[PDB]
């Protein structure tokens, strides 16, 4: 019974259907674009980042 | 933001307790032209009606941290800082608070507090809206009132 | 019909020497009739503010007295004798009255309590009131001579 | 932590230039009111426990802070205050003499009004006793000296705001 | 017992930091600071971390804060995340 | 000016309206309690002197900027012109007790008197706590309840009387308001 | 600029409203007829500030602390004889981060 | 709605009855003729329900190709779209009219509205029909002058806001065309 | 659908656990406050035909826009929706009190009512406030403080119960906002 | 009887005429089709703040660049200047049809406005094209030719008087160019 948290791989499918139940109502409100406001929430940093990914690239014009 | 400011709320949710904001967005506060919601709010824009500002606003903060994956088809009510109850209210994954229908989920803080989008304004339940300001009106005469009193020969039924 | 504006009310009287706000009769600069407008709407909405947190110090003091009142009536029927200060057959020192510059510039502000501290912050928040109520009043007697000269 | 002559030196020597007719310009500048300094710094000593008895009684002695509820009610957060207002007379006290406001941001400011917000101080009460203290410092002073004591004075509330 | 029995100036032991904590207290701050040394070159001991972020108690945040800028630190950000808020009774 | 009976009148002259049998019931018990009214009245003349100078100086209580320098109870000439306006609004009082009615009250002592109070300089705020002492002082005089002195009445009831001059204080400071 | 003498004190006094008020006679006023208004500028011609005012804080001097290094952001005095220039450059700094010349 | 006057604070423990170091000199100074703004706003919250079913209605009536079959307002995802646009512009007009300036109108309404229905696809030609029957609505409450429904109010004038609410219907209405 | 017992059983499923004694005091002292609870509901089904036609006739004198033509309560098929709507989400309220949880209020009431009143055209800012005045008339039958209906109850407190009402109520407006 | 309407105007100050009956008859023996002309005048004034109200704004209509963030009916004191300054020309334009000459509105109201429009900033392209429709309907109003309103006149003919307020109109625009 307690093998939905204790589990190596029910660990694994609940957490992928919770970040996709989250990603499918997130793709569904990114239809709607041009005189959306925008507010930069400041979302967490559990997930470091991998690139430099420096913000001025080149002049691509 | 800037009625935390003003009214001096914003110094009770600068503190290190762990609070649940529900602050909403300014369009919340842009729909607040109800023909219906304007009767009992437009009063507070006038400038001394600071009084019913801070336990209108302070309605808005919750003692402790609920996060809305705290929230899995519970219902908890509490009061807030103002000091009425309210319900949180988690199911189908539309967190409720009062009249809010949270719009972004949560803000992690400074204190472990957390911050949800909202929005309309809640109200607090036993609110009710100062009155416009008025004119003191006083009795022209004396004797439309001495007649306005019932005698005691009156409340005997001794006279009509 | 017609009430009479204060403005009209201070040509009429003689001049004093000391005011409490001297006037800026002379002083109010040659500017347009619309920036006179603005400069007057100001005005009188920063002495609408004044005025709300003026009464907000009258409830302050109005709910320091009901704090002390249990007590400040307790101690009203107690017998309080003192060591000194009435009768002149015992030694006082400096307290045969009050001793070398200790009286103030006020007598109220060697009084210590809880609703005279607040009574002193009535005082300074009633100046910026009328301060910027005879601001309103010059403002609007040049509009008079905006006006009546148009 | 730098004076007047250490803020002067310092500026000179970040250019890497000797001590030009512009910065010994301010440095006679300071020297002239050095005498002015010590005085204001030495009655201050003298009456600090007094100012400080004159500012809360004349600012937030009877106040509802200082009522139940209030910010300022237990024995321990009154004592706090005069406590906490020692310091602010004290370094107050520091600049005057230095003629450099560093020492207060350095030692004072930094941290304090994220710091009041911790426990729920009200910065509004406490930069109102801080002007009621200037006030009374510039009884004491003089005139000129109460300005100077007055320009760090206001300094803290700025950054305290 | 606590930090405020009657201690001021002029008094038997040395005036020093006094901190307006209750007996046995139980509020405790995060804080994050970062102290250099100021000292190592003339001394030539091990170096040490100085970014430090830790949980200081509020019986002692203010000789930690009074000594942090002792010796030129800067201090980031601090709160009181265990303790509350114009809490009569209960910080003990 | 008008009194209590000069006021059912032009009521009955706005419709051309006989004083006819129903209102003089009312009218016949105003003056069953006449004796009362002339009894309240002179429990506030006789005390007319100190109850100017318990409000003035009181006024002064919860006020010290008015005798600090540039105050508007500073010097003799403005302390003798402020102890003076007391009683006035107290003599004007007085009458409208006296009268049933407060017409005149309101033309000869109220009109007019915020805008006088602004182009002179007075703090208008600080007379609206000077004549609520005066309120205050006038319904402990009616009813019998001063602390220091105690009159000597028949036994009843004047409670309407209480609330009748405590209304006329109030519709001062809804004027200098 | 006020070249207006050309439109002089009587000036947006607006004569032809006319009334007719039936089928008599027309009624021309004078009524001046002043707009949604507000005349919109800044530092108006008092104080209008009673009290209540610590707002001043200095300038954000970067991660330093506020006026401290001001010895980057100062004129200069002097410069001295027998200093030669540098040959790598690693360009202008904010002011060399928390301790000053005297740390 | 709550930012378009100022409040002031009196309270200790605010940081702004000390502190705070201004009074909105731009802002106590719309309460000046803020009994006449707020019965205005009020006469427009109280009637807007029915201001934005006339006016999407008389597009309707006057231009019948936007409920025909291909047109924009067939669909009943696209009817209550367009209900929902005519209250939103409604509520941010009588935004503007409390304030008094119009921008908080071309700040979260106005900006980015005509890349937004030239995108969609929203004839603009006829949506400015739309608008212009809500200007004409508007000042027929502001002046009182509406047929079917009048309100009580105060004896006074009230032009230069029924212009005033004018300036801001054409300022919606420009941005779009 | 669920109610106060059901909710802790599936309260405990998730943890997979039985439900025990710490779990049953939720529960015991729920049915020791059952009496509490029927005196509740039978205020509100006893003045549940006069509740709604005071709440509906409320929104209509605060917004007089629904009954202009063109607007939402105009007809007589509209007006009687609008009365049978009143009732019908005091239906679901009566039964949420009475069962202890909102599950049949959010999966039968609420069962995509904004998908409903978006395609109906309804205005939602108007039943905020229909719901919302049957918020404070339900409070002040459950206190017994109506002002013109007494009922006879046994004394003590029903805070709790006015208390959960009001939070079904904003339910209601929480999901058709 | 024809100064004393100029009286009114040039006198320096502010003044009125009341025209009574025996003076009226005079006037229209004086003044060469005066029971047309008296109707002319009448059509324009009883539609005056409809007719300012399109002409400011159908100038922002064409030209929607005057309410952008640096045009010149930006920032609503101006939007209000140009509104104020739209109905003096409108007035002055029926005092010239009412005297029937455009002597006295040159001098007052129309010499050194080219000067005064490049002194301000003025874009004086746009002033032309608002009293291009200000002459777009007097020539309506006084023709009963209008759209939406009609007026109930004596029947005839008031074309020669349609082309004499064509003749005031662009006065003004060749002044201003
Ligand atoms: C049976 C014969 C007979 C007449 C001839 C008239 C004579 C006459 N006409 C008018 C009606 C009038 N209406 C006008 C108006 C006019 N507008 C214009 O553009 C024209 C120039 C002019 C028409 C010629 C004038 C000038 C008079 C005459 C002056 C007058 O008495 O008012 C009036 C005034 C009362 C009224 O309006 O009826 C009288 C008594 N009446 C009669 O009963
Ligand atoms: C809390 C909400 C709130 C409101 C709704 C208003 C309500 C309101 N309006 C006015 C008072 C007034 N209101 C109006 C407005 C109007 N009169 C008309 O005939 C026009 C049609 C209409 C403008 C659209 C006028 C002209 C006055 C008189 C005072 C003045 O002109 O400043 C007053 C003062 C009453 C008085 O002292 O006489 C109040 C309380 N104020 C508020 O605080
Ligand atoms: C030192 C500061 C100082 C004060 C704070 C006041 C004290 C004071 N006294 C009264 C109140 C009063 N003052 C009087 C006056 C008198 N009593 C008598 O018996 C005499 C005949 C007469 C003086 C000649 C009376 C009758 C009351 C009413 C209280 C009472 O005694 O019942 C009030 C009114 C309360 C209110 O605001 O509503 C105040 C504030 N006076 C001061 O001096
Ligand atoms: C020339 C001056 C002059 C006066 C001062 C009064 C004097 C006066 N007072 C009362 C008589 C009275 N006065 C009061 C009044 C009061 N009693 C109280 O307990 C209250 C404290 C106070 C209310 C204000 C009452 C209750 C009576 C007796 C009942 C009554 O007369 O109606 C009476 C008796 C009338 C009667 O009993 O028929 C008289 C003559 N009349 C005058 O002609
Ligand atoms: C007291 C103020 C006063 C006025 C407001 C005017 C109004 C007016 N005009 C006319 C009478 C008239 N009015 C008009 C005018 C018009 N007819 C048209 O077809 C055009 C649309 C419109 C021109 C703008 C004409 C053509 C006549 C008839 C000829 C004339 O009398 O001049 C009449 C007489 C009608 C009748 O006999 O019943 C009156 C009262 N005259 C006044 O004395
Ligand atoms: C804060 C300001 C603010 C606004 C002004 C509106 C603006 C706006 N309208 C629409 C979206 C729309 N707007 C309309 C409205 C209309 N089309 C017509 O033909 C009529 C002329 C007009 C109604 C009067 C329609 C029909 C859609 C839906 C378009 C579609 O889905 O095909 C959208 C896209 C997202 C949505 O579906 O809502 C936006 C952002 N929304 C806002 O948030
Ligand atoms: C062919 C279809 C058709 C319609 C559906 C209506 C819709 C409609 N009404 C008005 C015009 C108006 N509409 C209103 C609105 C209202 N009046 C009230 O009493 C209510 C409170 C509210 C409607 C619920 C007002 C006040 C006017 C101004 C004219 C007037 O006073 O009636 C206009 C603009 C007309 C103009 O500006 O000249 C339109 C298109 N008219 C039509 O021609
Ligand atoms: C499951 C729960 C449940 C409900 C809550 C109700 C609510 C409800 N009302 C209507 C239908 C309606 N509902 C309203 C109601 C209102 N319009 C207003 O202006 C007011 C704000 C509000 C009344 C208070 C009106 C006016 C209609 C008529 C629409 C029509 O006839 O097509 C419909 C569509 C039904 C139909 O027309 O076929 C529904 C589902 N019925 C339910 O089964
Ligand atoms: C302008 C139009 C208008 C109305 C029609 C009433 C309608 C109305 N009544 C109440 C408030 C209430 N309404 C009722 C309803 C009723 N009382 C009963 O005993 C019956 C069951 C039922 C009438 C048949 C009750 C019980 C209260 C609570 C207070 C009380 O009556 O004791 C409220 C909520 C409080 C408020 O916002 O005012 C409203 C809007 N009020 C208005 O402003
Ligand atoms: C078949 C239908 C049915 C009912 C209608 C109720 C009837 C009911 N109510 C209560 C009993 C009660 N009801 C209340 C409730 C209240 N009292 C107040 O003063 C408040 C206004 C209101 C709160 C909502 C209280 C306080 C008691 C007594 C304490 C208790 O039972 O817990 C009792 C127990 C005491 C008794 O025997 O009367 C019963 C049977 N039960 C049922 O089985
Ligand atoms: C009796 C005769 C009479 C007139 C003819 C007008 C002429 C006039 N216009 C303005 C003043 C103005 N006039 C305009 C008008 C416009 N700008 C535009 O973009 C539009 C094209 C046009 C309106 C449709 C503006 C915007 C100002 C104000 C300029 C400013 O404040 O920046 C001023 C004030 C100048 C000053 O104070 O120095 C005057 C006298 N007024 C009069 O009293
Ligand atoms: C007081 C009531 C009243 C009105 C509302 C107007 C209505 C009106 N507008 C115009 C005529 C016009 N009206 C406008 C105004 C506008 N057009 C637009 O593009 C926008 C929709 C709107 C600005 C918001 C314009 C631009 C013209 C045409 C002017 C021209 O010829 O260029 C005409 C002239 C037609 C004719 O004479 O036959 C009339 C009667 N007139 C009145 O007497
Ligand atoms: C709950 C614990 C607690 C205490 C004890 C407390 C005391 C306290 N005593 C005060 C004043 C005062 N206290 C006294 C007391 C005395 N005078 C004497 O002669 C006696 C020896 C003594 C009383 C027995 C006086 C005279 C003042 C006013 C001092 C002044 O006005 O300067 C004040 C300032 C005014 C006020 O806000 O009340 C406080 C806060 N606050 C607290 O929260
Ligand atoms: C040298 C620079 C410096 C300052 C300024 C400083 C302040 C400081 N003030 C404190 C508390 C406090 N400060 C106050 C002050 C006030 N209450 C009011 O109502 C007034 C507005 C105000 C007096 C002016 C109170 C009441 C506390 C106790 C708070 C508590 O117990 O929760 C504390 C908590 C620990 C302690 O006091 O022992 C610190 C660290 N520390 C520093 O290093």
């Amino acid at each position: 019974l307690y093998a939905i948290e204790t589990d190596e791989v029910s660990r694994l499918e609940v957490d992928l259907e919770e970040a996709k139940g989250q990603l499918r109502v997130l793709e569904a409100a990114m239809a709607k674009s041009t005189p959306m406001t925008r507010t930069a929430e400041f979302k967490t940093l559990t997930k470091n980042v991998a690139a430099v990914t420096a913000a001025e690239k080149a002049d691509p014009l | 933001v800037k009625l935390l400011n003003e009214s001096g709320v914003e110094k009770l949710v600068e503190q290190a307790g762990p609070y649940t904001v529900f602050a909403p967005t300014d369009d919340a506060f842009a729909a607040l032209l109800e023909p219906h919601s304007f009767n009992k709010l437009a009063t507070l824009l006038r400038p001394e009606n600071n009084d019913a500002l801070r336990k209108v606003l302070m309605h808005h903060v919750i003692p402790g941290a609920f996060t809305s994956a705290s929230l899995m088809d519970r219902a908890v009510t509490v009061k807030s800082l103002a000091g009425e109850p309210i319900s949180i209210m988690g199911l189908n994954k539309l967190v409720t608070a009062g009249t809010a229908k949270v719009v972004r989920a949560d803000v992690p803080c400074a204190n472990g507090c957390i911050i949800h989008a909202v929005s309309s304004v809640i109200i607090p339940p036993n609110y009710v809206p100062v009155p416009q300001p008025t004119k003191p009106v006083f009795p022209r005469s004396v004797i439309a009132e001495i007649a306005k009193l019932p005698t005691p020969r009156q409340a005997l039924g001794l006279d009509p | 019909k017609a009430a009479i504006m204060p403005h009209q009310i201070v040509d009429g009287l003689p001049v004093i020497p000391n005011s409490e706000h001297p006037s800026q009769k002379y002083n109010v600069p040659k500017v347009s009739r619309e920036k006179l407008q603005r400069e007057l709407l100001i005005a009188q909405g920063k002495a609408n503010a004044l005025q709300i947190e003026l009464d907000a110090a009258y409830t302050s003091l109005a709910s320091s007295r009901a704090f002390l009142a249990p007590f400040a009536a307790m101690a009203a029927d107690m017998d309080i004798r003192p060591l000194y200060g009435k009768n002149p057959q015992v030694f006082a020192g400096q307290f045969l009255g009050v001793g070398a510059g200790q009286w103030g510039k006020t007598g109220a502000d060697t009084v210590r309590g809880r609703s005279r501290r607040v009574a002193a912050d009535i005082g300074v928040k009633e100046f910026q009131l009328e301060r910027v109520k005879q601001l309103v009043v010059d403002l609007q007697r040049a509009l008079a001579l905006e006006d009546a000269e148009a | 932590m730098q004076d007047a002559i250490t803020s002067v030196i310092n500026a000179a020597d970040v250019q890497g230039k000797y001590l030009d007719a512009n910065s010994v310009e301010k440095l006679r500048g300071y020297f002239q009111t050095g005498e002015l300094r010590v005085r204001a710094a030495a009655t201050i000593a003298a009456n600090a426990a007094t100012i400080i008895k004159e500012a809360v009684a004349k600012s937030l002695l009877y106040s509802d802070i200082t009522r139940p509820g209030g910010n300022m009610y237990t024995t321990r957060r009154y004592a706090a205050c005069i406590r906490d207002l020692d310091y602010y007379l004290r370094y107050a006290t520091y600049g005057m003499l230095a003629g450099d406001p560093s020492i207060l941001d350095e030692r004072v400011l930094n941290g304090l009004k994220e710091t009041y917000n911790s426990l729920g101080v009200p910065i509004g009460a406490t930069i109102q006793a801080i002007q009621a203290m200037k006030e009374v410092t510039g009884s004491l002073v003089g005139s000129d000296a109460g300005k100077e004591m007055g320009l760090y004075f206001d300094y803290i509330c700025s950054g305290l705001s | 017992a606590y930090d405020m029995d009657g201690t001021g100036a002029g008094s038997l032991e040395p005036r020093g930091i006094k901190s307006s904590a209750v007996e046995k207290d139980s509020r405790c701050f995060k804080v994050t600071f970062v102290l250099p040394s100021q000292s190592r070159l003339y001394t030539f001991r091990e170096l040490q971390n100085v970014y430090t972020t830790k949980m200081v108690p509020f019986s002692s945040w203010y000789a930690e804060q009074q000594r942090i800028q002792k010796m030129g630190g800067k201090i980031l950000k601090v709160e009181l995340v265990a303790g509350g808020q114009m809490r009569s009774v209960g910080n003990q | 000016m008008l009194d209590a009976f000069s006021r059912v009148v032009v009521n009955s002259d706005a419709k051309a309206a006989y004083v006819g049998g129903s209102d003089l019931q009312a009218l016949k018990s105003f003056i069953a309690d006449g004796n009362k009214r002339l009894d309240a009245v002179n429990s506030i003349v006789s005390n007319a002197s100190c109850m100017v100078s318990d409000a003035v100086s009181g006024m002064i209580c919860e006020n010290p900027g008015l005798i600090s320098p540039g105050g508007n109870c500073y010097t003799n000439r403005r302390m003798a012109a402020c102890l003076r306006d007391g009683e006035i609004i107290l003599r004007y009082v007085s009458y409208a007790l006296l009268a049933g009615d407060a017409s005149v009250l309101e033309d000869r002592c109220l009109n007019g008197l915020k805008e006088t109070y602004i182009a002179l300089g007075v703090p208008t705020n600080s007379s609206i706590r000077a004549v609520s002492i005066m309120k205050a002082q006038a319904v402990a005089f009616i009813t019998n309840t001063a602390t220091e002195r105690k009159m000597s009445f028949a036994a009843g009831d004047c409670t309407s009387l209480a609330s009748e001059v405590a209304s006329y204080f109030d519709r001062v400071g809804a004027a200098i308001s | 600029d006020v070249v207006n003498a050309a439109y002089p004190k009587n000036i947006k006094n607006k004569a032809p409203v006319i009334s007719f008020d039936g089928k008599k006679g027309v009624k021309l006023e004078m009524v001046t007829l002043q707009t949604f208004a507000g005349d919109d500028s800044e530092d108006t011609l008092f104080d209008y500030s009673s009290g209540k005012f610590m707002p001043q804080k200095p300038a954000d001097m970067g991660i330093a602390w506020p006026s401290g290094d001001g010895r980057q952001a100062e004129m200069k005095g002097g410069k001295g004889s027998f200093n030669q220039p540098d040959l790598r450059k690693y360009g202008p700094f904010p002011d060399f981060l928390k301790r000053s010349m005297d740390l």
